[PDB]
């Protein structure tokens, strides 16, 4: 919906830090 | 003291950790004046003189 | 860089919660 939104990649700072310890 | 003077009792308070939150009070943060405080300082006394 | 800067930790929220769960 919105005028002018370009696409691009928001870093999660969790899941990588969540993933790691686990596995 | 800053603005508190003029609202009730003083209370001291450190001039580089006044600075940072009148850098608040205007749109930038506060970490812009500690990592150029020393710079800030000779563009303030320079700008005074 | 900060001039003033005194030595502490913070608490973070997460790992203990996160670690006690799978642990
Ligand atoms: C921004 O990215 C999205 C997703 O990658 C694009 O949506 C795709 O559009 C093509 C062509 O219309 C479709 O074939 C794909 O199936 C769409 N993907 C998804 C996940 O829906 C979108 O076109 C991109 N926009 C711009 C301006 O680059
Ligand atoms: C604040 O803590 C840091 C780290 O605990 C101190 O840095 C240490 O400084 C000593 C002496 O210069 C070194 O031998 C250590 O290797 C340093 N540690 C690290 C992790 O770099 C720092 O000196 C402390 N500052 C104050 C004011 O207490």
């Amino acid at each position: 919906v919105v005028i002018g939104i370009v696409n691009n990649t928001v870093y999660d700072p969790l899941q990588p830090e969540l993933d790691s310890f686990k596995e | 003291s800053g603005w508190t003077f003029g609202a009730g009792p003083a209370l001291q308070i450190p001039f580089p950790m006044q600075m940072a939150y009148r850098f608040n009070g205007i749109g930038v943060t506060q970490n812009v004046l500690y990592e150029n405080q020393k710079l800030i300082a000779n563009q303030f006394n320079s700008a005074i003189g």
